């Protein structure tokens, strides 16, 4: 039962979220565009790629923790 | 074919050390270590198949890995081994760890950069290739995304859990290896990538040297585990999907179990146990 999807502008970068090398990945997440890899826990919560050893209760959380890592730098789209 | 606390290590020691991780690098071999861990950890998921992490092979998975890492090591200079980091008692940016002769401090506040030590960008002798994002040097921010490494008071804890590993085999599970692991509980080893930041925190974290450190005191921690718990083992111990049993061989090797993998002294032995 896949979270609600979301759209919206965070750090000046556009962060999106759908239900839909890896997985399955039942939602994407996107950074400006690029895809980001995330992933959900069996608890309910998320991670992503450039955060993936501090689970955040949410998809969007984990997009803008990847923001808040990326310092501005564009992400590269995964494998 | 010991492993020693970096503390000790001495000065030709840390040469050496350095000295065959950036030959590894150079020759291109250390960036596909990089990438095969990066597959797993985009792979590994908790409902369905999981083997280098998340699971109950997390640990001779890792043994595994090191190991290869180790004799490739080896192959460039045949007296480095992997020496480990005990973050419960090294737990500062004062560490000698983190001194310029050894793996360097952490980044600076602009961009997280490393600055300094054999493996800042501007050595030109560290370029961060298996990336995520667009940039291309070493960065940490120790300390940075949470305030404290475990303590040896939270590993004590850790240690006293029986059970090696519990149904459902993943993130959710009691017992020893998800508390080791950190998903459930006061957090170990998922804590210390949080703790060092930059590529340390992210999927493909081997990128910082600092990575086998980390997961050579995580690989003693389970030998000071089973010397705990003689009574305890290695499970599940057959027939359950979507995880390594004991004597089912584990993926990229093919050729190895996690039977195979229980006892390190078949491999190498520690300073001290
Ligand atoms: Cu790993
Ligand atoms: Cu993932
Ligand atoms: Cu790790």
């Amino acid at each position: 039962a896949a979270p609600e999807s979301f759209d919206e502008v965070y750090k000046g970068r556009r962060i999106q979220g759908r239900p839909a090398h890896e997985h399955g990945g039942g939602y994407e997440v996107f950074v400006d565009g690029v895809q980001l890899h995330v992933m959900r826990n069996a608890d309910g919560s998320w991670i992503s790629v450039v955060s993936h050893y501090d689970p955040v209760p949410t998809p969007r959380a984990a997009a803008r923790a990847a923001v808040d890592e990326l310092q501005g730098a564009p992400l590269l789209p995964f494998p | 074919t010991v492993r020693k606390n970096q503390a000790t290590l001495t000065a030709d020691e840390k040469r050496r050390f350095v000295a065959a991780v950036l030959e590894l690098k150079r020759s291109g071999r250390y960036d596909e270590f990089v990438r095969t861990h990066n597959e797993f950890i985009m792979s590994d998921t908790d409902s369905g198949e999981r083997t280098g992490h998340r699971s109950p092979s997390f640990l001779p998975w890792h043994r595994r890995f090191l190991l290869d890492f180790e004799q490739a090591l080896q192959s460039v200079d045949s007296s480095v081994t992997l020496p480990y980091w005990d973050w419960s008692a090294d737990r500062t940016v004062r560490a000698s760890l983190w001194a310029p002769d050894f793996l360097g401090g952490t980044g600076r506040s602009t961009d997280g950069r490393v600055m300094d030590g054999p493996f800042a960008a501007s050595t030109g002798n560290w370029p961060i290739n298996v990336r995520v994002d667009s940039r291309t040097y070493l960065r940490r921010s120790l300390g940075g995304s949470v305030a404290e490494l475990p303590t040896r008071a939270e590993v004590e804890s850790v240690l006293a859990i029986s059970a090696y590993d519990l149904p459902p085999y993943n993130s959710a599970s009691e017992g020893f290896r998800n508390h080791l692991e950190g998903w459930r509980g006061v957090n170990l080893h998922n804590r210390v990538h949080v703790w060092v930041g930059g590529q340390m925190a992210t999927g493909v974290s081997p990128n910082d040297p600092v990575f086998w450190l980390h997961h050579a005191y995580v690989d003693k921690l389970w030998a000071e585990w089973q010397r705990r718990h003689p009574d305890s083992a290695y499970v599940p111990t057959g027939g359950t999907p979507d995880v390594v049993d004991l004597n089912e061989t584990m993926k990229p090797w093919n050729t190895v179990r996690p039977a195979d993998l229980l006892d390190h002294t078949a491999y190498y032995t520690f300073d001290a146990l």
